[PDB]
């Protein structure tokens, strides 16, 4: 069972985004 | 702690955002809104330890061609998506997407992802394709391109029915970690 992956679990800390893209984010995030 | 960054790319309206929202939240988006950029994150247990899976959602629109690659640094795995009922999107895997991601990230693995498979046996969709003498992409054809372009693996799914959907991400995760 070593390569078994769980269902995803919501609401983790999003990975860093390049700051210049910040304003282009959302609203879907 | 442990992280995997996955970036999703592909032609407009092949279903990138639906794939991501359906996988991460089990809901299907109720209206089409073209993406510019979006960034989602979930936790997945792998052999019983938690990884943060960061999912970067990108614009299929050509007008974002110069901005898109700013999201690529430190990517661990790409999903290059085409709809199995859009031959143009499949052609663009070869003509646009794989060249783009491999230029910027030559060492980074990618999966070829066929989307919208629920429409492959949908009479209305086939009728629509047949108007222009088109046909859906078969798995055999996709596997061949995946081998030729050196994708890790071809996987396919439906965001709508969720058939194959978890398997797509399972394979992306494993590809990132190999
Ligand atoms: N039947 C079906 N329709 C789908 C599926 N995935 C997406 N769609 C539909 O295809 C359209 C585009 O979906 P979307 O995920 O927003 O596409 P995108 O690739 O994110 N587009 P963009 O590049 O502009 O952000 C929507 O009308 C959506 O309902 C699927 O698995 N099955
Ligand atoms: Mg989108
Ligand atoms: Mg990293």
């Amino acid at each position: 069972s070593n390569l078994v992956i769980s269902d995803p679990i919501p609401g983790a800390k999003p990975l860093p985004v390049p700051p210049e893209l910040a304003p282009f984010v959302g609203r879907m995030s | 702690m442990q992280t995997i960054k996955c970036v999703v790319v592909g032609d407009v309206a092949v279903g990138k955002t639906c794939l991501l929202i359906s996988y991460t939240t089990n809901k299907f988006p109720s209206e089409y809104v073209p993406t510019v950029f979006d960034n989602y994150a979930v936790t997945v247990m792998i052999g019983g330890e938690p990884y943060t899976l960061g999912l970067f959602d990108t614009a299929g629109q050509e007008d974002y061609d110069r901005l898109r690659p700013l999201s690529y640094p430190q990517t661990d795995v790409f999903l290059v998506c085409f709809s199995v009922v859009s031959p143009s999107s499949f052609e663009n895997v070869k003509e646009k997407w794989v060249p783009e991601i491999t230029h910027h990230c030559p060492k980074t693995p990618f999966l070829l992802v066929g989307t919208q498979i629920d429409l492959r046996d949908d009479p209305s969709t086939i009728e629509k394709l047949a108007k222009n003498k088109q046909k859906p992409i078969t798995p055999e054809t996709a596997e061949k391109l995946a081998r030729d372009l050196k994708a890790v693996k071809y996987v396919e799914c439906s965001a709508l029915t969720q058939k194959g959907l978890k398997n797509v991400f399972d394979e992306a995760i494993l590809a990132a970690l190999e």
